[PDB]
RNA sequence: UCCGCUGGUUCCUUCCGAAACAUGUCGCAGCAUGACCUGACUUGAGAUCGUCGGUGGAGUAGAGCACUGAUUGGCGAUUCCGGGGUCCCUCGCUCGCUUGUCAAACUCCAAACCCCCCGUCAUCCUAGAAAGUCGGAGUCCGGACUGCUGGGGUAAGCUUGUAGUCCGUAAGGGAGACAACCCAGCCCGUGGUUAAGGUCCCCAAGUGUCGACUAAGUGUUAAUACUAAAGGGCGUCCCAAGCCCCAGACAGCUGGAAGGUUAAGCACUUCAAAGAGUGCAGCUCACCAGUCGAGGUUUGGGGCCCCGAAAAUUGACGGGGCUCAAGUCGACCACCGAUACCACGGAGUACCGCAAGGUAAUCUCGUAGGAAGGCGUUG
RNA sequence: CCUGGGGCGGGACGCCCUUGAAAAGAUAUCAAGGGCGCGCAAUGGUUGACUCAAGCGGGUCGGAAACUCGCUGAAGAGUGCAAGAGCAUAAGUCAGCCUGACGUUAUUCAGCAUAGCAGUGGAUGACGAGACGAAAGUCGGCUCUAGCGAACUUUUGAGCCUCCUUGGUGGGGGCCAAAAAUGACAGAAAAGUUACCCCGGGGAUAAUUGAGUCGUUGCCGGCAAGAGUACAUAUCGACCCGGCAGCUUGCUACCUCGAUGUCGGUUCUUUCCAUCCUGGCCGUGCAGCAGCGGCCAAGGGUGAGGUUGUUCGCCUAUUAAA
RNA sequence: GAGUUUGGCGGCCAUAGCGGUAGGGCAACUCCUGUACCCAUCCCGAACACAGCAGAUAAGCCUGCCCGCGUUCCUUACUGUACUGAAGUGUGCGAGCCUUCGGGAACUCUGGAUCGCUGCCAAGCUCA
């Protein structure tokens, strides 16, 4: 039977491209975010700590608070609001 | 040798052997200015750096080429010159409005009584705040330049000129 | 100005297309709405091409449409007197000319319904199972929507 | 087991043989026939299939045998070059009880070919064009698809 | 007694109206919890079923060998690890240049849908958005059509999924009948015009128009569980291209196949006109001469039709029948034909208004079920 | 209990990864590839120093097998073990010092999208203690995702609360935490048989007929490889390909379980042609006789007996044929 | 006020890599010189560390060039092909496929470009 683990069916959700494999840009890991700012969840597979679910990969979260290094995001999953803790390595700002 | 399209070249600083990015990620998590001390074979240089996504920016700096104007004549690439450069950097950064910062020796190896730790002791003695342990500090006679008697008698001008430069720079910035 | 007329019913229609129709105010067949030419309405009319017929109406067609199928609130027919007492123009024809020239709107008329419940097409139409370019009636008539609007007068 | 069983293409490609077990290999022996060195054949024709069909390896072997024998008896042993382009990569599995645990065992391979995809390419001289064309006609009679011949090289050389 | 199992459970109208799915369950004919439906209340300003633009997620179709694995030859070298008749030399793997194929657990690439967020338009919304609390359930046997080459399977009116829409719970109109195919979602009566589909009769309206095809009663069968293939046709109708062609071809009618060779034909110096040879040693074609005097032959791509084509009560284009059509194809005209659409008059409902009354393209179908209002018997 | 009826088989009965799965999420089958019920005081933590696999070249019997030097080398290695993902001044290897494989505690995720649901994890934090390090940092085990279990009961750890008028002693009760297991893994202490069977239901589900399908069965066709002294096609028809019938066995579960009386024979009637004989033709490797193969043709005929319950099949003697 | 060079820190992480040729250093950088000391080698002052007068731009580094390999981008053709969203009384015996409107590749090909761009600070010089 199939499993129910957190990494289930994440062969390409949590995979890095060939020319971004290895160390990531360190400037992405100290990008400070403001209160209420909209940020995109684009999970960095190399950074194995503070990662959200693969189910939130590609969702825009509204920053509502900080819990140390990571940020608190109000993410939408279908019809429910979720609080998704993610470090700045996995987040990316939305530009207008 | 980028043999094909599945070749991941290192980053440019890592290709040039000039920056470690794991150490850079460790240091940038502090959210504090870095005392980027770099030593050249003929003199020494110290910077205060704060990163922004456009690139690093440097607030204050000080090299061994400035020690001439304060009355220094000896070698600019020894422990005494490193201490004087660190003291000048600390006083200048205090004057500009910076009093904190974590040490950053980068790729240079860590060993007690080096020129980098001499510059660190110079920065600490100027009132600049930087977390450090006194074990890696050099002895006071080494900062004075008490190596002189081994090889050369023309090195004997070092301690008196170091004390003169110290008092001159302290009067200059305070 | 797109003249969008609905020509197929609401049975076996997907909910996205049916909500596209409902936001266009086309709930039943033979119902016409006049909308501007912005890209938003162009995409909305493009989404419902298989269930309506749309085109670029001219001034005479819209004038006759207002004169024969304009209803105010309470299901009262539009006439010349109401137009002259609630607009600046001499008749329905000049108001239609102003609307086609872009310096007027159908919302200029107070209480006027935005849906024109038209009669079924006299002598039939070309069919609701083929588009205009396939020999039917659905889709884009271009300026030939006024012929279909004339036969649904 | 007739070819009508494993003919229609309504299932995905079952070719990753490291995740299956014990495929009986194809009976197809060669894929190049005739002169495998003379690249100077002016008139070149190809047999193309005009449906989406799965050709069994036995069907491919029978077609190759009939076409190669006809070409050897028509244009001599070294007067032609005939190429079977497609390898049978798909693995065909039969449910050898009832419908419980219906994933069958591999009972042979086959080649999935698209419409207008060339099966056999034949290069011949000017005079041996008709014999090569007729042998390719006999080859497509052993295949499960309608096949039409198309001329690759020397369209003006023939007419 | 008990039963999750069977059967039955008695009046009318009005409003709204599902689920046959997930997790747990000695659970699989049951139940609980959640989704979905319903009623009320609190709350007080936004909501996104839809479009257009942008910041992001793509790793599916497609494509390809750049990784993982397969896979086909040719050419030139692995002087080396190997197989064979002074390790004299044979020689398969291995590595490059040029070919030939692939992948559901492959990707240097990579869409269209789609999903999160932002802006805009659009629609809903103070006659109450989103949110919250409580009352009442039903429901967890589903099924079908159109797609995903969905998975499995030889296939199945098979089994198991997913997106949308249907039947269930869906009238009326039409397909001969048709749960779910098309029009259509439907309060009552009248008038009109159209939708689907049809107009030779059965049957209201075309023995309709133009240009061709079919000679088989083929066909007169949109979708489809209701419709036979591979293969072939000098059947017939077309398009295009080679070849010979009024310096006279093609198919028929006149002189010859005479030098040769019996290399026992059928196990040349040089002539326009005769071979190591097509045929029942004379008996016969290929081939030059003349002749009527103009098209002939080959190939490719198409339309319809034909053979392939055999089943059991007599029978099914719906039946009659139909042949420049009453069949097929490319178009066209006019008419018929719904409860749809329009209009008129009427009823009910929803909300608002103190009330008169106002609005409704944005109200009127309905199974399980919730809510409301009434009729009736006995006292 | 699940179950293409039940049983036998199996566990798709708990946990983890890839595909299925149709580029958000979700998505079933006794779907495909499988794995786990552990191992480790180092195979753990941190700092420093280095870079691996595999080739080419040099080095002495140290061989094409060891160890060593140079060059190529973004990874082709290693990281305990399934699968996938991560990692190179490293998440690898070696060495120094250590025990964070620390006590307590709050949220949100995901098991269980949307959207309730157990004990558990797994990511952020907080209080108190440390390790390594110049410091930044890292460390809540072994790079991430499996390696495990409710209530009750007992035992154990630290300190407290309590026992029926009051105080004490022995002994109980309790709070928090740890261990002992229910693998049918959201947790019964659990073997068969019934043809002597009974009852309630089911076409929700099988033998049965019928319908769908046609792998298999019966009958064919295309192309003809060839055998036929020669000669594919008088005759036989390989390989491969395409069919029809529904007359054998299968598959399925649509109808019927408040019953459609289930094999074979007998009697009687009818139907199809894919024709055994009778009628008419064509070919022959047809001299005649007698065959062989094919086409048209369903008007008539197609029997009697031995075994066997038989269908089928064999055997007997007739017969135009049986 | 501005510019060139040099150094440090970088951002984007190949348009930046791999490869080949030609030029330069006054200041700087590097190579390079020793081992009293600080520090160090699982041995070696090779690296690290320290103290540095020379000598050398031969390399690091900087400037220009080469399309060769890789990458990225444009471009003509393939081609509005593949594929696909919506609808369809369009079509096939069937596996399926077609028309309309709306999107739209990848490979390859033609002709070309790309042998990095840019941010901060400091040292110098040359400002008008
Ligand atoms: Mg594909
Ligand atoms: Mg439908
Ligand atoms: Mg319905
Ligand atoms: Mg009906
Ligand atoms: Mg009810
Ligand atoms: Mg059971
Ligand atoms: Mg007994």
């Amino acid at each position: 039977t199939n499993s129910h683990g957190e990494k289930r069916c994440t062969r390409y959700k949590l995979q890095k491209t060939v020319r971004e494999r290895g160390i990531s840009p360190v400037s992405r890991a100290i990008q400070e975010f403001e209160e209420g700012q909209m940020v995109h969840i684009d999970i960095d597979p190399s950074v194995q700590k503070g990662m959200p679910n693969p189910k939130f990969q590609g969702s825009t979260g509204k920053v509502i608070g900080q819990r140390g290094r990571s940020y608190v995001l109000e993410v939408r999953s279908g019809n429910a609001m979720k609080e998704v803790f993610s470090l700045p390595q996995h987040l990316k700002p939305q530009k207008y | 040798m980028a043999t094909g399209p599945r070749y991941k070249v290192p980053f440019r600083r890592r290709r040039e052997g000039r920056t470690n990015y794991h150490l850079r990620l460790k240091l940038l998590l502090s959210r504090q200015d870095r005392v980027v001390v770099r030593k050249s074979s003929r003199n020494v240089q110290i910077q205060l750096i704060a990163p922004t996504p456009d690139g690093d920016i440097t607030y204050s700096s000080a090299v061994s080429n400035e020690l001439a104007k304060y009355g220094y004549t000896g070698a600019t690439g020894n422990t005494t010159a490193a201490y004087l450069t660190g003291l000048l950097f600390g006083l200048k950064s205090l004057q500009k409005g910076y009093e904190g910062g974590i040490l950053d020796i980068g790729l240079q190896a860590s060993s007690a009584g080096s020129r980098v730790y001499a510059a660190l002791k110079g920065v600490v003695d100027s009132g600049f705040e930087i977390p450090c342990s006194p074990e890696v500090f050099p002895p006071d006679e080494r900062i004075r330049g008490e190596h002189i008697a081994g090889y050369r008698e023309e090195s004997s001008d070092l301690p008196e000129q170091f004390e003169a430069t110290k008092e001159k720079i302290f009067a200059e910035f305070s | 100005m797109y003249a969008v007329v609905r020509l197929r019913g609401q049975v076996n229609v997907r909910y996205t297309i049916e909500d596209t129709m409902k936001m266009l105010r086309l709930h039943k067949v033979n119902h016409c709405v006049f909308v501007p030419e912005n890209p938003h309405y162009k995409g909305m009319v493009q989404k419902v091409k298989d269930y309506v017929a749309y085109g670029k109406i001219d001034a005479k067609t819209l004038a006759e449409v207002l004169e024969n199928r304009g209803r105010l609130e309470g299901d009262t027919r539009l006439t010349e007197e109401y137009i002259r007492e609630n607009t600046d123009y001499d008749s329905i024809q000049a108001f239609a000319e102003a609307v086609i020239e872009g310096k007027s709107s159908l919302k200029d008329i107070p209480k006027l319904k935005p849906v024109f419940r038209l009669h079924p097409p006299r002598k039939g139409h070309a069919g609701i199972k083929r588009t205009v370019q396939q020999g039917g009636v659905l889709g884009n008539h271009d300026e030939n929507i006024n012929v279909l609007l004339h036969k649904m007068r | 087991k007739p070819g009508s069983m494993y003919r229609n293409v309504r299932q995905r490609s079952f070719t990753r043989r490291k995740y299956m077990g014990g495929v009986p290999g194809s009976q197809v022996i060669h894929y190049d026939m005739g002169d495998k060195a003379n690249t100077s054949f002016p008139v070149k024709i190809s047999l193309i299939v005009e449906e989406k069909c799965q050709i069994r390896h036995t069907a491919l072997e029978a077609a190759r045998i009939t076409a190669n024998r006809h070409l050897v008896a028509d244009t001599g042993k070294m007067g032609f070059y005939m190429k079977l382009r497609v390898y049978p990569h798909e693995v065909i599995r039969e449910n050898k009880s009832g419908m419980r645990r219906a994933f069958g065992k591999n009972v042979g391979t086959a080649a999935r070919v698209k419409p207008m995809q060339k099966i056999f390419t034949v290069a011949v001289e000017k005079q041996n064009f008709k014999a090569a064309k007729e042998a390719l006609w006999h080859a497509g009679q052993k295949l499960p698809t309608p096949c039409r011949i198309v001329v690759d090289e020397g369209a003006e050389l023939v007419q």
